[PDB]
């Protein structure tokens, strides 16, 4: 998979 | 309830053969392929053959035939989901799935046919775990194979703890010819690659409609899911009741959600064709191909498939940007762009010539159908909000996801 | 490396003995509808043993051992005076072969703890031992709740076996 | 020819024994009557290997309508291997013993279905479940 990641949140209670 | 699983090929002989029940013969499968053949020389062909009072179901692989048998009043839809199960249990083994598998891994087919499935009734299917006792290179089976979760065996340790997403949308178009659209819909699947350290109990939460409206925030960004069917793993309960996602997930690659929407927008590439065909002349294509999305993203490697007629001769091609190939084979002109932005407009002119003695049958006419790819683009706007790694043991994970627009069948009638 | 056989008529004692040169103990078995087949290594010559039962329908189902066998064992069941009859026709059918040449015979006298089984002279007298050609032959007295006799047959067994120091 | 293979089959080492009997079912993979064979394979049954019963059960299976007589020398080797620690190998025997479907055998195997359907191990016991 040549593309990249983006982070997304843990807790968002 | 199947009776007898066989593996045929394109020929009618039998790579591998297994009956489950001896309620079918084991000769009944020499009387399928001559069925196959009359009714297919007749159009009359169906999944469900009939050798007198023995119904041949079968799916068409590569090159298997994946024939199962029945007898009695077969539950139809259990034996075609677990044919297409073992061709995935089978493609999860064997990286393709030919005759070149079969003839040669006869040692591990026969112990699978012999674990998936008992008397017809599929029991234990579920890959990832079924590597556990069934292996090309036995103990105990797992406790996953009795538990309750019964697709993760428990003790998987990673040094890091990874989670990646893709929200692959697939947008489905069917523009017909007189230039309205009619069925443009738009088929998601959020398609995980799970490295974790454990049992976890992650609770994946998106932008969904109707929990948007349950908490009281129905006039934001909100994706309408008209259809959601999860995966096992999901707990279907729980999401009947408060819309809520948990799951405990596999170790590997599998499809969470295959969700399914449709859009009254407008399509994202839009071809508007023309046919200047001559009879036995020659034809012309002014086909221009503008890109309804936003400016920002960039529609990688589009194939503007085009049916050209069958016996065309001697193309020209004047385009403007990105190679065109007169693929043949299939008789197409398969016109590249490599990178599309969004808000421009690329035009074409094939030309071909045309046989001047006219064909002897009619050919049909199918559709323009791209092959776009348009990455960090949801068209349907889903967005991932959360996912909450639970462990017992107590750890940060890294949660990742990307984003990706492709082709469903995205087709368009020509004229 | 040689192979040795455990037939004749059922309830004998016969796979009593077998798991007791086997393992060591009593066990408890079911009539023995199909066959067994273990190994044994004792005095280094591997004593692979094949018990097959004794019931109607699988008295005409010894042949198919027969072909690449090497020994022969006959347990008798001498607590039936009525059924030693018909044992003794069926081992007069079993050595009317020409396929079973070089395999000697081998009684066991098996199941002696009752007072009512004779001696290793009165059975050899009326089995007609002596009549038989070609046929190296000896009987053993074996309790099979104790385990008495077992080895010292093998041990007339594998003298049988090798002819070697 | 079968000749050589029955000699393999009645061999003292377990590589031979065992590429025999691989060698039968594949020659029952591309469609031969080795039918004739059978009352020799079924000596090359109890073995201490699981990927080797399997095969032998797969011959089972397949060739105990043509050879129904001979077919009562594997009951005692059902009832044997209905008692083994493992619960892969009481799951196969049991999976076995229903497949066979010969009337001189079904009366024997009643009782370790009846030991099975109540045991512990519950791969067993779903596999009993449907033997029933
Ligand atoms: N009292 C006493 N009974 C014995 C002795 N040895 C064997 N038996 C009896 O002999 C019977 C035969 O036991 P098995 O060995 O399991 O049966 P078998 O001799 O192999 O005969 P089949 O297996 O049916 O062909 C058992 O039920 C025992 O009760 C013994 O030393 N003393
Ligand atoms: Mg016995």
């Amino acid at each position: 998979t040549s593309y990249d990641y983006c982070r997304v949140p843990m807790e968002d209670g | 309830s199947a009776s007898a699983v066989y593996v045929l090929d394109l020929k009618g002989k039998v790579l591998i053969c297994r009956n489950y029940r001896g309620d079918v013969d084991m000769s009944e499968v020499e009387h399928f392929m001559p069925i196959l053949m009359e009714k297919e020389e007749e159009g009359m062909l169906s999944p469900i053959l009939a050798h007198g009072g023995v119904r041949f179901m079968w799916i068409k692989h590569n090159n298997l035939y994946l024939v199962a048998t029945s007898k009695k009043n077969a539950c139809v839809s259990l034996v075609f989901s677990f044919l297409y199960k073992v061709v995935q249990v089978f493609s999860e083994y064997f990286k393709e799935l030919e005759e070149e598998s079969i003839r040669d891994n006869f040692v591990i087919i026969y112990e699978l046919l012999d674990e998936l499935m008992d008397f017809g009734y599929p029991q234990t299917t579920d890959s990832k775990i079924l590597q556990e006792y069934i292996t090309q290179e036995a103990p105990r089976p797992p406790a996953t194979v009795t538990n309750a979760v019964s697709w993760r065996s428990e003790g998987i340790k990673y040094r890091k703890n990874e989670v990646f997403l893709d929200v692959i949308e697939a947008v489905n178009l069917l523009v017909s010819a007189n230039g309205n659209v009619l069925r443009s819909e738009i088929v998601g699947s959020i398609k995980m690659r799970v490295f974790l350290s454990g049992m976890p109990e992650l609770r994946l939460g998106l932008n969904d409609k109707v929990l948007f409206d349950n908490t009281g925030r129905g006039k934001s960004k909100s994706v309408e899911l008209e259809d959601v069917k999860f995966h096992q793993c999901v707990r279907l309960s729980r999401f009947e009741n408060d819309r809520t996602i948990s799951f405990i997930p596999p170790d590997g690659e599998f499809e969470l959600m295959s969700y399914r929407l449709n859009t009254h927008v407008k399509p994202l590439i839009w071809i508007e064709s023309v046919i200047e065909k001559h009879s036995h002349s020659r034809i012309e294509y002014m086909v221009k191909a503008k890109s309804q999305f936003k400016r920002r993203s960039t529609a990688n490697n589009v194939e503007i498939h085009i049916p050209v007629p069958n016996d065309a001769d001697s193309p020209k091609f004047k385009t403007t940007v990105g190679s065109v190939k007169w693929v043949p084979e299939n008789s197409e002109i398969v016109w590249s762009v490599k990178s599309f932005p969004g808000g421009k407009e690329y035009l074409m002119r094939a030309h071909f010539g045309l046989p001047s003695v006219e064909a002897e049958d009619k050919e049909g006419k199918p559709p323009i159908s791209v092959k776009f790819e348009i990455p960090y683009f949801t068209t349907s706007g889903i967005q991932v909000r959360y996912l909450k790694i639970i462990e017992k043991s107590g750890y940060q994970a890294l949660p990742w996801v990307r984003y990706i627009t492709q082709n469903g069948d995205y087709q368009l009638r020509t004229q | 490396e040689m192979r040795i056989l455990m037939v004749g008529l059922d309830a004998a004692g016969k796979t009593t003995i077998l798991y007791k040169l086997k393992l060591g103990e009593i066990v408890t078995t079911i009539p023995t509808i199909g066959f067994n087949v273990e190994t044994v290594e004792y005095k280094n010559i591997s004593f692979t043993v094949w018990d097959v039962g004794g019931l109607d329908k699988i008295r005409p189902l010894w042949r198919h051992y027969f072909q690449n066998t090497q020994g022969l064992i006959f347990v008798v069941d001498s607590n039936d005076r009525e059924r030693v009859n018909e044992a003794r026709e069926e081992l007069m059918r079993m050595l009317a072969e020409d396929e079973l040449r070089d395999a000697v015979l081998l009684v066991f006298a098996n199941k002696q703890d009752l007072p009512n089984a004779m001696n290793a002279a009165e059975i050899t007298d009326k089995l007609g031992l002596h009549s038989l050609r070609h046929r190296n032959w000896y009987i053993q007295a074996t309790c099979a709740t104790s385990g008495d006799g077992l080895y010292e047959g093998l041990d007339w067994l594998s003298n049988q076996l090798r002819n070697q120091k | 020819e079968i000749f050589e293979l029955k000699a393999e089959l009645n061999s003292d080492k377990k590589e031979k024994k065992k590429e025999a009997v691989k060698k039968v079912i594949a020659s029952m993979t591309v469609g031969k009557d080795v039918s004739a064979l059978f009352p020799d394979v079924v000596n090359c049954m109890q073995t201490d290997n699981l990927e080797l019963k399997k095969l032998v059960y797969l011959y089972l299976m397949n060739y105990a309508k043509s050879q129904p007589d001979m077919a009562i020398m594997a009951v005692n080797t059902f009832v044997k291997d209905c008692e083994d620690p493992n619960p892969l190998i009481r799951a196969l025997a049991v999976r076995t013993m229903g497949c066979i479907r010969v009337d001189k055998i079904t009366e024997y195997l009643c009782e370790p279905l009846r030991k099975c359907l109540k045991d512990e191990d519950p791969y067993v016991r779903k596999t009993a479940a449907v033997c029933v």
